């Protein structure tokens, strides 16, 4: 019945489709496996004419489940003659790579990145990072960062973040925590919280300096920051006996947070479920 | 009393070059006083590294001579927070005084435009209880700039409206800011 | 009055030895109105928040539109530089005085 | 009575011709669609903005902008008799073997002297008459080349002159006469970049209540 | 809102399931305000001052 919509009227129809999908009352179907958003995105994916919606909406229609209903849409623009812009294609690739990161499918992430990258040192660093050689990948990301400060290429504002964050990930794997501690002191960031192990034997002389860092960021909570709050309560029970036994409450709210995060993922086991385990 | 007065009663300045310098320079608020330091640290207001960026972002607004349109809420907000950081106010600018500034500009320009409009014409149907279309020129907004001179800020703006708004007929006004050179004829 | 002869000494202090009679009367009736307006606006500004910074606010409120502005040389230099960009036009070479065009002269007008 | 014969230049072309075979003061570059204003030897590279579109109106009129004076004093560049030499490189019309080199001169105004005095007023704390005397002495020592020489006045030697070299009014018949004269913006609605999780947390929390990283890593490797 | 496309999604670690909020919704956005946006406002101000009015 989409065929009844004629030409010179598809723009208003697709705009009304975005207006319908972007409604705020769909949160009364977030805790469901059979949302109207799945039933509607699946019918969007069988059209190939309007099957390009704004496509950072598809990546944000992940508050619902809709993972593969969105990956179908975002991969049917990679193989479409939709070349009206070079900034629609790179934003499509951004949303697809972020869905691959949220599903922890890293091989597709590295394949799509070094299919879309413009520098060559980015390709070499991503290949060494996929294999697991993080020293050479870290050196190649430094080389790619240097050649963009004094070069003739515009680096697209999406490879730059890749160089920064993947340098931080390689330095985390190589356990250079003394560099990253002052890097997280140089700018406001919970990389500072992720030195829970920082060549440390006390965790008590700077207890307040960690409690303020947790409490400033323990709104819009994640399972990791909730784990940090529970460990602070556990250390409070440890160093001061006859403590709280709120650790028995913080562990339970962390288990409930992790269960909400488990139901938000696909039913079948993805690599992202391993961190929840 | 008057066998006692002298020079050296004040702590002022009077060098007009130095007054123009201090009116020209951009100044950022700093802290040395400890009570005001604990007063500004409690209300989560930041260090001067944010107020200097706020000076720069309040200056970098496309001010309304360049855009040829009346400004909007974000431009008003950024310019007023830059000005409030210039004067010393390290707090937050309220969101209703921007709309108050908007209505102030409204009634100011409406007064100026109305007392320019009712001078090129005598509206017979108005101003009474029982010809065509005119465009106001810059010579008219200089001519009723002086017949009713009270309506202005008396700042730079009226000085430039008196000094540079009237153009002689070889002025080359419809230009691109550079074609009035002598070498563009040769 | 004390201020008539104080104005006599003030005028003589700036080498003004010839003046009329109602000139210190005019100076006193200026100073009365100026101080009354300044103190009324300062009473408003003190009910808002007397003191000296209150007087400073009340005399900075009305400096902005009546008396002689302060250090106007750099704004006038900027304005002169905007006017002195344009090179001078071509002049007549017939050694006399040339008028503007006839519509820009006070002759083709009617009552 | 003067002691020697002096040769002082107060033009643009003569000062430029005198100051060829000398190192320049600025170094401006015209690349494709972007520009760069560097020093002769972190130097910024600009997009097509409006500060540059007003600086370019001060190089087709060969004068220094009044804003720059103090910072030129800060940046230790070479002045040349009050002027500074802008060397422009047009890289769009380069030749193969080097871009197209122009070498223009910018001239001081009254505004440049006033802004130099206003920036002198920061750490000197002089009065007004010292600035008057300083300006008078510099206007003496730097403004030579005066055209003070009077020709004949044509209005007194009227009897030895052609008759129609003047223009007086004449009386005509009964009057007298003087002499006169869409889709791309729809497909990117949610495309707003986020630097980090903490910044996203702060951006969603306050609503209800550059290569600095590489430079930091380099300076921390230097400090060790 | 998270538009970073790098591994770890602009987070300290690469778990990506532990560094993501539990229940989210769509961010605020706006359509093309071209029709409701006027290039010139001073013409509207003189329009509300100077009308025909016969």
């Amino acid at each position: 019945v989409y065929k009844s919509i004629p030409k010179n009227e598809k723009y208003g129809f697709v705009r009304s489709i975005i207006t319908l999908l972007s409604k705020p009352y769909h949160t009364r179907q977030i805790s469901s496996r059979t949302n109207v958003i799945n039933m509607l995105l699946d019918s969007i994916s069988k059209i190939e004419s309007l099957e390009l919606p704004p496509h950072l909406v598809k990546y944000l229609a992940i508050s619902y489940n809709a993972w593969y209903q969105s990956i179908n849409i975002l991969e049917s623009i990679q193989s479409n003659t939709s070349i009206d812009n070079t900034k629609i294609i790179e934003a499509n690739e951004d949303a697809l790579l972020e869905l691959y990161v949220n599903l922890q499918e890293e091989d597709m992430f590295y394949g799509l990145w070094r299919r879309r990258a413009k520098y060559t040192e980015t390709n070499i660093g991503l290949s060494y990072e996929q294999i697991g050689l993080w020293d050479k990948a870290q050196q190649l990301y430094e080389v790619a960062q240097v050649k963009a400060r004094s070069g003739a290429l515009p680096y697209s504002q999406s490879e730059y973040a890749l160089w920064e964050d993947n340098w931080i990930q390689c330095a985390e794997k190589l356990q250079h925590w003394d560099v990253l501690t002052e890097l997280a002191k140089h700018e406001g960031f919970t990389d500072l919280l992720l030195e829970c192990g920082w060549r440390v034997a006390d965790w008590n002389s700077d207890r307040d300096a960690l409690e303020q860092s947790v409490k400033s960021v323990m709104d819009v909570p994640t399972p990791r920051r909730q784990m940090f709050k529970t460990f602070l309560a556990l250390q409070n029970f440890a160093e001061s006996r006859k403590g709280d036994q709120e650790v028995r409450k913080l562990c339970d709210e962390g288990i409930q947070l992790s269960l909400i995060k488990w139901v938000s993922l696909p039913i079948r086991y993805t690599p992202a479920h391993k961190w929840l385990l | 009393k008057m066998i006692t007065k002298e020079a050296g009663k004040r702590g002022f300045i009077f060098c007009s070059v130095f007054q123009a310098r201090l009116n020209n320079i951009p100044k950022i608020p700093i802290v040395t006083n400890p009570e005001s330091l604990k007063r500004v640290k409690s209300n989560n207001l930041k260090t001067p590294l944010e107020w200097s960026q706020d000076i720069m972002n309040g200056f970098n607004v496309p001010l309304a001579s360049e855009s040829h349109s009346l400004p909007d809420t974000d431009s008003f907000y950024l310019r007023m927070v830059g000005i409030a950081r210039e004067h010393g106010l390290v707090g937050t600018v309220d969101a209703r005084c921007v709309e108050l500034i908007s209505l102030a500009l409204d009634q100011y320009l409406k007064n100026i435009i109305e007392f320019t409009i009712d001078t090129v014409r005598y509206r017979r149907k108005k101003y009474s209880d029982y010809s065509g279309l005119y465009k106001s020129v810059s010579e008219m907004a200089a001519d009723k700039r002086d017949a009713k001179i009270k309506q202005l800020d008396d700042d730079k703006n009226e000085d430039e409206c008196a000094d540079e708004a009237k153009s002689i007929n070889n002025g080359n006004n419809s230009s691109k800011d550079d074609i009035g050179d002598i070498s563009m004829s040769s | 009055p004390r201020d008539v002869r104080l104005l006599h000494l003030l005028l003589a202090s700036q080498s003004i030895h010839q003046y009329e009679d109602q000139v210190p009367l005019q100076l006193m009736d200026f100073a009365h109105r100026y101080t009354q307006g300044v103190l009324k606006d300062a009473l408003v500004y003190n009910d808002y928040a007397l003191g000296v910074e209150d007087i400073r606010l009340a005399i900075a409120a009305r400096t902005q539109y009546q008396f002689k502005p302060t250090a106007p040389k750099e704004l006038m230099l900027q304005l002169a530089a905007e006017r002195n960009k344009k090179a001078l036009p071509q002049v007549m070479g017939t050694w006399g005085v040339r008028l503007p065009p006839e519509k820009y002269c006070l002759t083709a007008k009617e009552w | 009575r003067p002691k020697r014969l002096y040769n002082f230049v107060e033009d643009a072309d003569s000062i430029l011709k005198k100051y060829e075979q000398y190192l320049h003061s600025f170094e401006f570059h015209i690349y494709e669609n972007n520009y760069k204003i560097c020093a002769p030897a972190g130097l910024i590279l600009t997009k097509n903005n409006e500060t540059l579109k007003e600086f370019l109106e001060y190089v087709a009129r060969g004068r220094i902008p009044d804003a720059i004076m103090e910072v030129l004093r800060d940046c230790n560049i070479q002045f040349y008799e009050g002027n500074l030499i802008l060397q422009v490189y047009d890289h769009t019309n380069t030749v193969d073997v080097r871009p197209r080199v122009y070498r223009t001169l910018l001239k001081p105004n009254d505004l440049t002297t006033y802004y130099d005095m206003m920036s002198y007023a920061d750490n000197a704390r002089f009065s007004d008459s010292i600035y008057q005397q300083f300006e008078s002495e510099i206007l003496t020592l730097t403004k030579r080349n005066l055209s003070l020489s009077v020709p004949l006045n044509p209005y007194e030697h009227r009897d030895m002159l052609e008759e129609t070299a003047f223009s007086e009014p004449h009386w005509d018949s009964e009057k007298k006469s003087f002499i006169h004269e869409n889709y791309e913006q729809l497909m990117l609605i949610m495309n707003e970049r986020t630097t980090t999780i903490t910044n996203s947390t702060f951006a969603v929390s306050l609503t209800k209540n550059q290569f600095s990283r590489l430079k930091f890593i380099e300076q921390w490797r230097i400090n060790k | 809102r998270s538009n970073r496309p790098t591994i770890t999604g602009g987070s300290a670690m690469n778990a990506s399931a532990l560094n993501t909020p539990a229940t989210t919704k769509l961010p605020p956005y706006e359509m093309d305000t071209q029709r409701v946006m006027s290039k010139r406002k001073l013409r509207e101000l003189v329009k509300t001052v100077g009308i025909d009015e016969g």
